[PDB]
């Protein structure tokens, strides 16, 4: 149901990370680096 | 000749009742899992061939006697680890989640959880 | 450099072993059942230590 | 399940006393004491 | 909410606005308070720092959410207008050594 016109005009991008069960989350950082 | 550790004099704290909670639930969950894999269906009448079992009602809908025996091995486990003297301490997030607060069987997969080397040693002492 | 130093106490009491073994070996080789050579080797290793 | 719930299993206690300064705590010191004892005993059997 | 939930793994989603430089993070469907504003023409590499406490540590998911374009549409200029998520062979995980 995502708007095709919005998708075609937007510049916003997405990725996601699944921290697996049993992996301690405070030891995992997610984000961007230069 | 086996003489396992005595736990009759040992007593449990009231804090670990919350630990008994959700873990008797998880045990009932995995029991329902493998038995429904075998084909067991929620029929109040009890028949092996027909695979109708009155016990897949959730842990809440179980009766207290059926709540017993489920918690029993966990009770002896905690009483034993206390007889070993092992101090158990509960973190702040544990209190925060407690304050935060037809049957649908969902199983919690804990296989990928890994224990340390010493923790493995204590697990072996448990097993022995 | 990794380690393995005997303490000074270890060392004077090793020297005390040397003293008593000398006292035993003084004029008793005949009484010793031919192991006088063994006492000689013992005091030898003590002499180096 | 205890760990994921957040309970912290640990030892019953930690070391009450560290005898590291003790020369007596060494294997060598006790073993050479024992030689003092058997060598002095041998001296007095030899006297007898 | 905290703790371990196996209905789905802990899913932090990173949202980047290439036209405004706003870096917003979504964790389990709710937007986190932490946000970053970057300079124009900044090149940002997706990155995950993790200390292994299990044989399975984490997973890069190159999917998309509502009204947000996939990572391939920004990484590759050929797929700039393709909403379908993609993981071309050029993309690969790198580590500091």
């Amino acid at each position: 149901r995502d708007d095709y016109d919005f998708l075609m005009q937007t510049s916003t991008y997405y990725y996601s990370v699944r921290i697996f069960p049993g992996q301690e989350p405070a030891n995992v950082w997610v984000g961007w680096i230069t | 000749n086996p003489q396992p550790v005595d736990t009759s004099n040992i007593t449990i704290p009231e804090k670990l009742e919350y630990f008994i909670n959700k873990y008797a639930e998880h045990s009932h969950d995995k029991w329902s899992m493998d038995k429904l894999a075998n084909g067991w269906i929620y029929g109040e009448i009890y028949s092996d061939s027909s695979k109708v079992q009155p016990l897949m009602k959730p842990y809440k809908l179980l009766s207290e006697k059926e709540k017993e025996i489920y918690r029993w091995p966990i009770k002896e486990s905690l009483k034993t680890m206390l007889a070993w003297g092992w101090r158990i301490e509960r973190t702040r997030e544990g209190d925060s989640m407690a304050l935060y607060n037809g049957y649908s069987p969902r199983a919690i997969d804990m296989s990928n959880v890994t224990l340390s080397r010493d923790l493995h040693a204590m697990a072996e002492m448990m097993a022995e | 450099c990794s380690g393995g130093h005997a303490s000074n106490k270890e060392k004077e009491m090793v020297t005390s072993l040397f003293c008593k073994l000398g006292v035993l070996v003084r004029h008793r080789i005949s009484l010793f059942g031919n192991d006088a050579t063994s006492i000689v080797n013992c005091l030898h290793i003590l002499g180096q230590t | 399940f205890l760990q994921i719930n957040g309970y912290a299993v640990s030892r019953g206690f930690k070391d009450l006393e560290l005898d590291t300064p003790s020369i007596e705590k060494r294997f060598a010191y006790s073993f050479l004491q024992q030689l003092i004892r058997y060598v002095d005993e041998a001296h007095q059997y030899i006297l007898e | 909410p905290g703790q371990g939930r196996n209905n789905n793994g802990l899913e932090i989603g990173c949202v980047v606005d290439a036209a405004s430089g706003l870096l917003t993070f979504i964790a389990n469907g709710k937007e986190l308070s932490t946000y970053y504003q970057v300079e124009p023409s900044t090149k940002l590499f997706p990155a995950v720092f993790a200390q292994a406490t299990s044989p399975n540590v984490f997973q890069f998911e190159l999917g998309r959410i509502k009204n947000v374009m996939p990572l391939s549409a920004g990484l590759f200029k050929s797929e700039h207008k393709n909403p379908v998520p993609q993981c071309p062979p050029r993309l690969h995980v790198q580590f500091l050594s």
